[PDB]
RNA sequence: UUGCCGUUGCUAUGGC
């Protein structure tokens, strides 16, 4: 048996490498670094931060105060919301306009303050990639970033630029272009706590910025499709995620080195594991993260997966096959053409082209135990995550939001045994990315708060 | 038999979908379904991909036909959104084709869906 | 894919060389080796002192094709089969097939050498 | 060194077309014909032995 | 605009200083000029400008990022005790020229 | 890198000029290193198919070496076995190098255009800037080869021709 | 006889046995990363040199590790460079093949002599390979 | 509670 023997054969070498517990453990060089570390300074942003909200199951689910302030914008596309340690947050649209909320009156919906439209007047004199640097948005702005202090936001899209607006006015300070003809942004993330700024770029690229110093720090490569989604923490790590490479990466940024973590859910030893006594399948393109604790994260998927990863194991932790359902198919009046139901029933072929929804929104509450996903199943999913940190499962459904999810997030109330959150929901009706998306079943492009208790 | 017979199942969708992606961003992917027909009878078409989802069904299974005049390798994807999403554009696409190329990175990848796919048909 | 004839197999047995094992440490390659009819027809002609060339050429390793003509000339059949497809490796050590192989152009050409199997006519062997 | 091998690289397949007939890429238009003649006597195939 | 980055921040009570790795960030620049790297570094920690000191530049392939070894002291008088004589030399006040014969 | 056995023969010629011709190489130099490496890659691969199933060194160097040449890319994902390793060639390997790369991305249009845009500098593997064209880009660095930010083929300011045309223009 | 302290028996070796097909199939069955680089950043002469080896940048992390841990840059010391660093890249352009080495296949280094093939665990009794199993 | 437009509430919904 040659696996057998190549398992055999490697517990001998590594018996062999450590060929080559009592009373008295001590290591001097063991001691001598921790009289080093009992020497330095600064353990302050280095936190590995484990799981210290354990929170789940405590709050209340299912009588939430959810209102759904429909807003008058095509498409909102992101959200950025702020907390100091009057609570602001922030959408942006596909109709090229950034809206400042207030959202610190908190039992009731939020408060439109101050618009900033950018359109056809901002599209630059040159068609040339040095000079991009106009003071306004031409097309397509895809992500809004608020800073931990509040002094900026930061957002960007398919123009390739980043505009940092003043909070207080709504007024672009500073232009930075991304220098190369694809660079489109697609997620920013700023370091918790900081001004430092992480965006991800479409030419398998991820900037990193100081917003104060109006300075880009590094930039580092890698993936090897567009880099979907980005998030962060309080440490200098980040995780990202590129579309259709099926692998999720997280970057020492100081080293400028990573960890990869592919998928790898096939079809053929899935069906076997239930042959063993089923409509679930491979993976199209991992599409959205959030890291939860500076140990642990999570992405979802192109085929409804939710899976939690470890920063220790490359293939996931825990997976969730369907986590907002398999599409409605489509209809006998709307495949065939033909007259009768017999041949217009036979070109649905049974149950091979039923795809399912794909979750295009996730937000793991930093280091907590509850995150939240999101599609155009209608319904937003609350899933925590078990204490021993290898499972999550779902609590309750949040179903006010008709359409899809282009960004969830929570803002927090409440002390330290006594919580109350509102979930901001950007709702539109359209894929944040592109079209794509048909049978528009009710929705709305709105602002799904929700009220959560306890 | 249905319509859309040469179904493909979800490793094989997906690797299709990842060279039809590679092919979008090395120019050699012509999209849609009146482009596929052109590049199918000028010649230049390794293999084509039909969505066996779209509202009407034989509005591309046209296609096949033209497939079969000239011994072109055909193969259903079910799902005409994954199918535009990998194209890279920002619309459902139904149908799209493989251009021939020599000066090709990705040939190799092209040849093995190829008789994938050709095993199947 | 490497068409033998009877004095490659007499010269291989004559320096110890065994068959694909030589024809892969030659050509650093993966080895097809054949044997048409006439060379098998030559090999039980050379009587029965050549009794352990031809229980070495009947070997399952050593595959084996079908020549459809009159007559057991192994340099005819070769030469013709060879001309005709240029897929062909021919593996020889008769000075007038050599001759003759290496002047229709395209074809490489193996022979016993010393102690191990050489080739010419093949412009990537290492 | 290397605007030599591309010279002599070109020329060689200039006289390539002239042994062989080369696959140059298919039908490029409309089929207008053969554009060189047709020779009804000269069969350019291998006979078998 | 240059960028500054300090990293692994441990102090020296027996040489009354404070030393750290410098990853000096200069993008579209040439390098990590010196002066103003201790004009930055001293007004990011506090004043001592005459006090605060770098010497181990290495710039990495391409630019972009430059390692340095950062030590900034308190008290002016006893980083002029401290710091050897040619990075006084280099950078601050002292000036003494060795006998030239032989 | 050595010589082979026969060079002149006239195979070896039309083989080095369809190699040199369709790869843009200077001389026989490249073909002689890059096929003396692979000389010895697959006469190594030739002992490993020569001893048995379940050797330890059959095993281990044996999956070592296809995984290897996997992430430099002459072999593919799915042949997984070690007969491929002997039926690789020579062109399999010179078409990783950036030269080749960079015109069948079709960042160039020829495999000249492409040696002197990368002896010129404007093609950047990843975050570096690679500058000659023998440079065997891998599987995961295959798709990071675009133009150097610092380049006017990328969105860099123009260069001195460029430049000293538009200034005289001015004048 | 007597005791004699023997630092080359108390020496951490680790050496002798570290073979690169062994530790290439346990970094594939490791499950657990391998911090990898961004992918231009581990290119050395714009191409001139290699990519650069596993080894090569396991011991530049531990060079420049030293190096930020007592503040001191390593120098251009006469003999030791000229032994290690030009054999060391006239054997990297010799057998790195595109950031990979190809060295070890063409060399002859008996894998189960000293790597595999367990010394101290040698279960010389039909009993102990029988307590060794249960 | 918005780009319009409808039911509107004296606040929630649904069609582009
Ligand atoms: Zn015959």
């Amino acid at each position: 048996n040659p696996a057998d023997k190549r398992r055999r054969l490697a517990k001998q070498y590594l018996e062999n490498l450590k060929s080559e517990d009592e009373y008295n453990n001590f290591d001097a060089g063991d001691l001598d670094k921790d009289i080093i570390a009992s020497r330095l300074k600064e353990d302050v942003a280095e936190q590995q931060g484990r799981v210290f909200r354990y929170f789940g199951d405590k709050l209340l689910i299912s009588e939430a105060k959810q209102s759904f302030t429909r807003v008058g914008e095509n498409n909102l596309t992101c959200i950025s919301c702020f907390q100091p340690v009057r609570l602001f947050a922030y959408t942006v649209s596909k109709d090229l306009q950034l809206t400042k909320y207030d959202i610190t009156d908190f039992s009731k919906r939020p408060k439109k303050l101050k618009y900033a439209k950018g359109g056809a007047k901002y599209i630059p004199t040159s068609k040339h990639e040095y000079e991009n640097t106009t003071e306004g948005h031409y097309d397509e702005i895809l992500t809004v970033a608020a800073s931990p202090d509040g002094k900026y936001v930061v957002t960007g899209g398919r123009d390739r630029k980043l505009i940092v607006w003043s909070t207080e006015s709504l007024s672009p300070v500073k232009v930075i272009p991304t220098k190369d003809r694809r660079g489109e942004v697609l997620s920013l993330a700023f370091r918790k706590n900081s001004d430092q700024l992480y965006a991800s770029c479409a030419d398998f690229k991820i900037r990193t910025y100081s917003i104060n110093q109006f300075s880009q720090l590094e930039i580092l490569y890698g993936h090897h499709d567009i880099v979907e989604d980005i998030s962060a923490l309080a440490m200098e790590r980040c995780v990202t995620v590129g579309a259709r490479d099926r692998t999720a990466m997280l970057w020492k940024i100081p080293d400028e080195t990573r960890l990869t973590f592919r998928g790898g859910d096939e079809p053929q030893k899935l069906l076997r594991r239930w042959m063993k006594e089923p409509l679930f399948f491979c993976e199209g393109s991992i599409d959205v993260v959030s890291m939860v604790d500076d140990f642990h994260f999570i992405t979802g998927s192109d085929n409804g997966n939710i899976c939690l990863w470890s920063l220790a194991k490359k293939k996931p932790i825990f997976t969730e096959r369907i986590a907002h359902g398999i599409l409605p198919e489509p209809s006998f009046n709307d495949i065939s053409g033909e007259t009768d139901e017999e041949l217009r029933k036979r070109q649905l072929q049974g149950k091979k082209l039923l795809q399912p929804f794909w979750i295009t929104s996730l937000y793991a509450i930093p280091y907590s135990n509850v995150f939240i996903s999101g599609s155009w199943s209608g319904s937003l999913k609350v899933w925590k995550i078990s204490d021993n940190l290898r499972s999550f499962e779902l609590l309750g459904e949040l179903s006010g939001a008709k359409g899809v999810v282009t960004k969830i997030q929570v803002v927090e109330s409440g002390k330290h045994g006594k919580e109350k959150f509102r979930i901001l929901a950007s709702i539109a009706k359209e894929h944040r990315l592109g079209r794509w998306i048909a049978n528009v079943s009710g929705a709305r492009n709105g602002i799904y708060s929700a009220v959560i208790d306890q | 038999n249905p319509k859309a017979f040469p179904l493909a199942d979800a490793a094989l969708t997906q690797q299709i979908l990842d060279v039809v992606q590679q092919a979008a961003n090395l120019r050699q992917l012509k999209k849609g379904a009146n482009e596929a027909t052109k590049t199918l009878n000028r010649g230049i078409s390794e293999f084509i991909i039909m969505a066996a989802d779209c509202e009407p069904i034989e509005i591309l299974l046209h296609l096949p036909l033209l497939c079969e005049d000239k011994n072109v390798p055909y193969v259903f994807v079910p799902s005409r959104v994954a199918l535009g999403r990998a194209c890279g554009v920002s619309r459902p696409v139904i149908a799209a084709s493989i251009t021939t190329n020599d000066a090709s990175a990705i040939k190799t990848q092209i040849y093995a869906v190829k008789d994938k796919i050709e095993t199947l048909l | 894919q490497v068409l033998i004839d009877t004095n490659f197999i007499n010269f291989s047995i004559q320096k110890k060389v065994d068959i694909v094992r030589g024809m892969m440490d030659c050509l650093l390659a993966k080895c097809n080796p054949l044997i048409t009819d006439c060379v098998m027809a030559e090999l039980e002609k050379l009587g029965p002192k050549y009794r352990i060339a031809l229980k070495l050429a009947r070997d399952p390793r050593i595959k084996r094709l079908s020549c459809s003509h009159k007559g057991t000339y192994a340099d005819d059949c070769l030469v013709h089969r060879v001309l005709q497809h240029k897929c062909y490796i021919v593996a020889t050590n008769d000075a007038g097939l050599k001759q003759r192989i290496r002047k229709i152009p395209g074809i490489p050409l193996m022979s016993v050498g010393g102690h191990a199997y050489v080739i010419e006519k093949l412009p990537d062997v290492f | 060194s290397r605007v030599k091998k591309r010279k002599k690289y070109q020329k060689a397949q200039k006289k390539l077309k002239s042994v062989r007939a080369v696959y140059s890429g298919g039908q490029s238009g409309v089929y207008e014909g053969e554009k060189t003649g047709i020779k009804k006597g000269l069969t350019r195939s291998v006979k078998f032995k | 605009a240059v960028t500054i980055r300090t990293r692994k921040v441990i102090s020296n009570p027996l040489l009354a200083r404070k030393q750290f790795v410098v990853d000096v960030l200069h993008p579209n620049r040439a390098n990590v000029s010196k002066d103003e790297l201790r004009e930055k570094l001293a007004e990011v920690y506090k004043a001592e400008k005459d006090a605060v000191s770098v010497f181990g530049f290495r710039t990495q392939f391409g630019g972009g990022k430059s390692v340095g070894f950062g030590l900034v002291y308190n008290s002016v008088a006893e980083a002029k005790k401290f710091e050897p004589t040619y990075r006084l030399v280099r950078y601050g006040l002292a000036e003494k020229v060795e006998k030239a014969s032989r | 890198y050595s010589t082979p056995k026969r060079p002149y023969e006239s195979s070896r010629l039309d083989a080095e000029l369809k190699l040199a011709g369709e790869f843009g190489l200077k001389n026989k130099k490249e073909i002689y290193r890059i096929s003396f490496q692979l000389s010895k890659i697959r006469r190594a691969a030739r002992d490993l198919l020569t001893r048995d199933e379940k050797d330890p060194k059959r095993l281990f160097e044996g999956n070592a070496l296809i995984r290897r040449l996997v992430r430099v890319g002459v072999l593919s994902e799915d042949k997984k076995k070690l007969d491929y390793v002997l039926a690789l060639k020579v062109e399999d390997f010179l078409e990783r190098r950036l030269q080749t790369q960079v015109y069948k991305l079709g960042l160039a249009k020829s495999v000249h255009h492409a040696r002197v845009l990368i002896t010129q500098r404007h093609i950047a593997v990843g975050k570096q800037i690679v500058n000659i064209p023998s440079f065997m880009v891998r599987l995961d660095s295959e798709k990071h080869i675009d133009f150097a930010p610092t380049s006017p083929f990328g969105g860099a300011r123009p260069g001195r021709v460029a430049r000293r045309n538009a200034a005289r223009k001015a004048e | 006889f007597e005791d004699r302290f023997d630092a080359r028996e108390h020496k951490d070796r680790s050496n002798k046995s570290r073979m690169q097909a062994m530790e290439e199939y346990i970094r594939e069955s490791s499950d657990q990363p391998d911090w990898s680089a961004s992918i231009g950043a581990d290119i050395v002469n714009h191409g001139r040199g290699g990519i650069k080896s596993l080894r090569d940048t396991e011991k530049e992390r531990r060079v420049t590790s030293f190096e930020e841990d007592n503040f001191t840059r390593l120098n251009i010391t006469n003999k030791a460079e000229k032994r290690k660093q030009k054999q060391r890249e006239r054997n990297a352009r010799m057998n790195v093949i595109g950031g990979e080495d190809f060295g070890i296949f063409s060399s002859k280094r008996k894998l189960e002599d000293s790597t595999s093939r367990r010394g101290a665990k040698k279960t010389r009794s039909a009993w102990d390979r029988a307590q060794r199993r249960l």
